[PDB]
């Protein structure tokens, strides 16, 4: 999943 | 569009048995699995500037479901998928990462395909 979509997952 | 029918060939067979099943299993195949939803996204003027969305998990429905004359088409689709991951996103971000990890094996897959396409 994103923290920021595209720019930075979280998982 | 495909101009003809689809059909059963060794090739396609190839890109859902092999291409589609290596690549799914990573576990940074994730964002491709589905089409960009650039609503839940927030993705600003994503169809704007991608004319032509394509997916994995669109892919491997074609696949299952015969809409390919060939897998020249496949091939295009896998093709489309990455270029508008590059073209929209920016060059740090994750996603491109991604992508470029998936298609190097995409194309490692395909270098190994058998060559002539057969129908089934």
């Amino acid at each position: 999943w994103w923290i920021i979509p595209k720019v930075k997952k979280g998982c | 569009n495909p101009s003809k029918p689809g059909r059963k060939t060794n090739q396609l067979q190839y890109m859902q048995n092999v291409v589609v099943k290596t690549l799914w299993k990573h576990q940074f195949a994730w964002p491709f699995y589905q089409p960009v939803d650039a609503i839940k996204l927030n993705l600003p003027d994503y169809h704007k500037i991608i004319k032509n969305p394509m997916d994995m998990g669109t892919i491997k429905k074609r696949l299952e479901n015969n809409y390919y004359w060939s897998a020249s088409e496949c091939m295009q689709d896998f093709n489309t998928m990455f270029t508008n991951c590059y073209i929209y996103n920016k060059p740090t971000d994750d996603i491109v990462l991604m992508a470029q990890a998936l298609e190097k094996i995409f194309l490692q897959k395909v270098a190994q395909m058998p060559q002539e396409e057969v129908e089934l």
